[PDB]
């Protein structure tokens, strides 16, 4: 008998991985200097 | 992993961006001109040409939006998910989305529109991920003055093996 | 009639979602004295 | 013959990046006052 023809093109991939978290902000520039 | 798996590409060098709707938090020429410096350090390592248009289908859409906004990649107010990008290929193929709630700028503080476009624009490239914490397509941000910016010799390794 | 063979594979998966965004910076240290 | 079976699974995608980091710190409060 004849061969079929192929099957559908596979389902798509899983979606990629979530990210890990952002590293901390910089520590703030010090404050003026201090009232007379 | 520095390419996409099995790696879908652009089969044409001359590339067309739109930007769909702009952020409140920023001047619209610095929105501009984020995005314009994204592309080009793109356009630095490959054959690849990348033009602005303001109607009609683009390759590549930017889009600010919040919370659920039409595809399987909800945001989720501050912080979380601050983008979302789609590899090369129709219609929402390679589109880069931004989300809302996060404080977009130009500058160190808050959220850097230009560095962000690098990473989600390269997987609008077809780009996978670096494992190495030097690299802009390394699972993690690091803020970088962005006015001596450079791409990582292993994000220049993953263009090249893509396009050129 | 024989089977036919299998399909392509399957489109790849959509990448990752962007991780959570770094916590704000340190305020910074007390300014310098108030003159005499 | 038969169309096939439906494909091999497609390759699960690349990651996110962690969010954006974190905020400049808060420039730090003016300094105590001079000497009486
Ligand atoms: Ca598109
Ligand atoms: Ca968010
Ligand atoms: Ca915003
Ligand atoms: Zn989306
Ligand atoms: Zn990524």
């Amino acid at each position: 008998g004849p061969p079929g023809p192929p099957g559908p093109p596979g389902p798509p991939g899983p979606p990629g991985v979530v990210g890990e978290q952002g590293e901390q902000g910089p520590p703030g520039p010090p404050g003026p200097p201090g009232p007379p | 992993f520095r390419e996409m798996p099995g790696g879908p590409v652009w089969r044409k060098h001359y590339i067309t961006y739109r930007i769909n709707n702009y952020t409140p938090d920023m001047n619209r020429e610095d929105v501009d001109y984020a995005i314009r410096k994204a592309f080009q350090v793109w356009s630095n390592v490959t054959p690849l040409k990348f033009s602005k248009i303001n109607t009609g289908m683009a390759d590549i859409l930017v889009v600010f939006a919040r919370g659920a906004h039409g595809d399987f990649h909800a945001f989720d107010g501050k912080g979380g998910i601050l983008a979302h990008a789609f590899g090369p290929g129709s219609g929402i193929g390679g589109d880069a989305h931004f989300d809302e709630d996060e404080f977009w700028t130009t500058h160190s503080g808050g959220t850097n529109l230009f560095l962000t476009a690098v990473h989600e624009i390269g997987h609008s490239l077809g780009l996978g991920h670096s494992s190495d914490p030097k690299a802009v397509m390394f699972p993690t941000y690091k803020y970088v003055d962005i006015n001596t910016f450079r791409l990582s010799a292993d994000d220049i390794r993953g263009i090249q093996s893509l396009y050129g």
